[PDB]
């Protein structure tokens, strides 16, 4: 029915959604870079920022400054997307804590491909295989954790996987309410709290 | 789509009732029904059957497939097969819930019928779980689910479709 | 906020001991929010390449200067004039009080 | 557990000892000379062997004496976190046996052997002793040999041996009467015996002097530290109680 | 970094997934707009300096402030639009006249938008048929029974059932009435559907 629905996240696509709060928060996360030419007047922030300076700045700003000729700055991957952590994911995707390793792991990784790194293919394959490995546990936990504390199950999941978990939980709760007949009652909305 | 809406579609299925009242043919928009003669079977949609049973105006008769022998055969066939088998009704779970919750007095051996329907439901939801896992593991592009019912698809399909959307975008993010 | 949207009680003649202080506290509050919206406010993010002291009108309260700021030559404070001792004037704000040497005005 | 960048950084930096000392324990404000002394303790001198066969002990021993709430325990904790092979110890929770060595039965065979104590485990390392003024005298008898000679002599079970206990001692104590008394001599504020005090390289008295400017900067630093939250943590998280989080035999961000 | 005040608007809305409407962050909106004004003034000064003087090294920081400005715009527009989404859900989940405790959270322009949306929606609903339209805000759940039993939660005034017939909605009184007449009051919480 006509319930409130957030603007959906478009982080996994070629470009993120403009009005998505999730995409905005995802792109806020910082990204290491190396500056290719000195920038005047910005020494107050990191008077000129000298050439060759290492910086960590937001992903939206890195994408804004980044032109494919690599004229202003060079963009480097975060550690969690480099080969060692990709190997960690290859070991067993179920045990890594993607909530602590950036809450928007898949969205940040997908937008990290925009900079045309030589290991873009490796990053993409790592993201795909991580999702494939974690899918079954997400599915079973979401669809079988009925009416209990879901904190331990949902703790290690990134925000995309948390959305999938809530979708599965919503389906489970809907079917259980149907089977026990509670779905037939007409009830006041959540706004009765006011 | 909600389970109540799947029940709403399931309520269109035809069942047989024995009225205890007299009423000539009534011309409904979806199709005329009746005449309703006392003590004689007449076929009506399930919503009207449940409403008349609630109002003490009829006795519901079970469908031909609500039979312990037939349901045991169907359950054993479902457990024996790997693919989803053809079900006796396209809304068998909702039919079972409505008819047994409202007319357990009319329907004999309702406990056995309910338990066998639950067995079939558990087996087929397990098969659907296996199908979803195989889909994601093998990175299939499409699946074939010929004999699934609408309630079975609705129970798990929102999660599965969202997960497959995410998987598709993850495996296609190198398009240039 | 109107009082119906708050915890504030209705006004009455036989006020509480709190209300007597609340008069002057609210007078300070209105003048304080009036004051900080004037051009004396601090510059925006690198509004000037060297930093500026709020258009040379940067503000402070009494409790801030009761401390390390001895003989700081540019203190500005909003507060109420009081002859808290005879001839020995004091300033007061909701944070505290301090003597006023007003030999030059 | 590369050196070339260190040997370049010592040229790029100007008086790198000062920068290291300032950066020693960021969470603790002030105490600059104490931080320099702790850095000296961490680095140490060079132990001499003389041609006559005598040796000169190279470790540096530091004793911090001071009022309640002047970060002595916190400096010990930082040294425990930063140094390789730093052993924690507290005065009331330790014994002369546990500091040096204990006879214990090896259940693989049943024979009894020496099991190393704190200062033997700390060999070529550091041992941090909090509440040092609360130790028993018989327990400090063990510390005397360790500090004086860099060894401990043991004669128990079947074994008679001089165990190596070459460790720097970083001890923390309160003065007698809890709070330091300005109207008493230091030798009476300090309840320890002069024989023991001779074994420490440096002795620091640090006081809770309630200067308003010093209080201003200290309180500002403390409240800034309490306001800090890590970047890999959500805006309203309580930190999780401990659980295993290491998932490769070698560290990944390298 | 510049953007953090804009991020507080975003974090305010993201910290309430349930769809309820927080108070309008007028002060935060004023601050991000002031920041954009300052950024634009600096950018204009720098860009005209660079173009008139022929000085080329300004162009990276020009692009820096330009991207920062576009970021500020994106954040505030997303904030306003998501607030509009939350407000739009109120017409369907509760009804037309919002309670004053919630109406106090809305901006005046938000109430303007909401009134325009209500007028447009009512116009669309009227135009669905020859006379009286179709009230699609009703029939939110599939129908089970023609009549329902309802219980009065709020002590409430006279409620017309049909013309001269009406029922007094005194608290704890219990009526048996048509579902389509009782649906709005149940959704508003005046009545409790039982059984
Ligand atoms: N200069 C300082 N900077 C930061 N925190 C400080 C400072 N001085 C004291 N504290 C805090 O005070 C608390 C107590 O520190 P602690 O190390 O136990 O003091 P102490 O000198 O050992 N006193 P005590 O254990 O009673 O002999 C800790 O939380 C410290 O962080
Ligand atoms: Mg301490």
């Amino acid at each position: 029915s006509e319930a409130y629905f957030r603007v959906e996240s478009g982080a996994l696509g070629p470009e993120e959604n403009f009005l998505s709060l999730d995409d905005i928060l995802m792109s806020h996360e910082k990204l290491p870079v190396r500056t290719e030419t000195a920038m005047p007047r910005l020494g107050a922030f990191f008077n000129a920022v000298p050439q060759g300076s290492k910086l960590e700045l937001p992903l939206w700003l890195a994408k804004g400054l980044f032109d494919n000729k690599r004229r202003i700055l060079s963009v480097e991957l975060p550690k969690i997307y480099q080969e060692g952590w990709r190997t960690v994911f290859s070991a067993d995707p179920n045990v890594v804590d993607l909530h602590k390793m950036g809450p928007h792991f898949y969205g940040f990784g997908s937008q990290l491909l925009h900079f045309d790194s030589p290991e873009n293919a490796d990053i993409s394959q790592s993201l795909l295989q991580t999702f494939i490995g974690r899918f079954r546990r997400i599915m079973d936990s979401s669809q079988n954790a009925y009416n209990e504390d879901t904190s331990a199950l949902v703790a290690r999941l990134d925000e995309m996987e948390r959305g999938l978990f809530q979708t599965g939980q919503k389906g489970l709760n809907d079917f259980q309410c149907w089977e026990k007949g509670q779905a037939s009652q007409i009830t006041a909305s959540n706004l009765v709290q006011n | 789509m909600d389970a109540a809406e799947v029940e709403f579609l399931a309520e269109k299925e035809l069942v047989t009732i024995i009225p205890n009242f007299s009423l000539d043919k009534i011309y409904l928009i979806g199709g005329d029904l009746g005449p309703f003669n006392p003590g004689l079977p007449v076929e009506v949609p399930l919503w009207l059957a449940i409403n008349l049973k609630q109002r003490q105006k009829c006795r519901l008769l079970p469908p031909e497939w609500m039979d312990v022998e037939k349901l045991e055969k169907m359950r054993d066939h479902e457990r024996k097969e790997e693919t989803f088998t053809p079900m006796p009704s396209p809304y068998y779970m909702e039919l079972t819930k409505l008819l047994l919750n409202h007319a357990s007095d009319n329907i004999p051996k309702a406990d056995e019928i309910r338990t066998l329907v639950k067995d079939m439901w558990d087996t087929r939801i397990a098969k659907l779980r296996v199908s979803a896992d195989s889909f994601v593991r093998q990175q299939e592009a499409h699946a074939k689910l010929d004999n699934l019912t609408l309630m079975e698809i609705n129970t798990s399909g929102t999660f599965l479709t969202q997960a497959l959307n995410h998987m598709y975008k993850l495996r296609t993010n190198l398009q240039p | 906020l109107p009082l119906l949207m708050t915890n504030h009680p209705a006004p009455n003649l036989f006020g509480t001991p709190r209300d007597k202080a609340e008069m002057f506290r609210e007078r300070y509050t209105i003048l304080h929010q009036r004051t900080h919206r004037h051009e004396l406010f601090t510059p925006p993010v690198i509004g000037s390449h060297p930093d500026e002291s709020g258009s040379k009108f940067q503000l402070k309260t009494i409790e801030t200067l009761l401390g390390s700021t001895t003989k700081i030559g540019d203190a500005i404070v909003l507060g109420m004039i009081t002859q808290l001792k005879e001839g020995k004037f004091f300033l007061e704000d909701p944070t505290g009080t301090v003597q006023l040497d007003l030999s030059k005005a | 557990d590369i050196a070339k960048i260190k040997k370049f950084s010592k040229t790029r930096s100007k008086d790198i000892f000062d920068q290291l000392a300032k950066s020693l324990a960021p969470s603790i404000h002030g105490h600059d000379y104490v931080k320099k002394a702790i850095l000296c303790l961490l680095l140490g001198g060079v132990e001499r062997d003389l041609e006559n066969g005598s040796h000169i002990r190279g470790d540096i021993n530091i004793l911090l004496i001071g009022d309640p709430s002047v970060a002595k325990s916190q400096l010990l904790r930082y040294v425990l976190c930063t140094a390789p092979r730093a052993i924690p110890t507290t005065g009331r929770g330790s014994s002369g046996v546990g500091l040096t060595a204990a006879v214990t039965t090896d259940q693989e065979t049943g024979e009894r052997r020496l099991e190393a104590g704190a200062m033997v485990l700390a060999d070529r390392g550091v041992v941090c002793i909090d509440e040092f003024d609360k130790m028993s005298d018989m327990d400090r008898t063990a510390i005397h040999e360790v500090m004086e000679q860099g060894r401990v002599t043991i004669a128990k079970a079947g074994i008679h041996a001089r165990l190596n206990a070459r460790c720097s001692v970083l001890a923390a104590a309160n003065p007698v009467y809890g709070r330091y008394d300005q109207y008493k001599t230091p030798m009476e504020n300090i309840g320890l015996q002069d024989s023991l005090l001779s074994r420490f390289d440096l002795l620091f008295i640090m006081l809770d002097q309630m200067d308003p400017e010093q209080d201003r900067e200290i309180s500002d630093h403390v409240l800034r530290m309490h306001r800090y939250r890590a970047p890999g943590e959500q805006d309203g998280d309580a930190m999780p109680l401990g659980s295993a989080v290491d998932i490769l035999a070698t560290d990944d961000p390298n | 970094m510049f953007c953090e005040k804009a991020m507080e608007l975003i974090r305010e809305l993201h910290r309430a997934p349930e769809g309820q409407l927080p108070a309008f962050n007028e002060d935060g909106l004023r601050q991000v707009l002031e920041e954009m004004k300052a950024l634009y003034e600096q950018n204009q000064s720098d860009v005209n300096e660079a173009k008139s003087g022929g000085r080329s090294d300004l162009i990276p920081t020009i692009k820096f402030r330009h991207c920062s400005l576009l970021r500020n715009r994106r954040c505030t527009v997303a904030y306003l639009y998501d607030r509009l989404l939350r407000i739009r859900a109120l017409r369907w989940e509760y009804g037309s006249v919002l309670p004053n405790a919630l109406r106090f959270h809305m901006a005046a322009e938000e109430m303007e938008w909401f009134n325009n949306y209500k007028r447009s929606l009512a116009t669309y609903m009227r135009s669905l048929g020859g006379d009286e339209g179709l009230d699609i805000t009703q029939d939110m759940k599939p129908p089970k029974s023609l009549y329902i039993e309802v219980r009065c939660l709020k002590d409430y005034g006279e409620f017309e059932v049909d013309d001269g017939t009406s029922v007094l909605l005194k608290k704890n009184s219990q009526h048996f009435l048509p579902r389509w007449k009782c649906e709005q009051l149940i959704r508003q919480g005046v009545l409790e559907h039982i059984l």
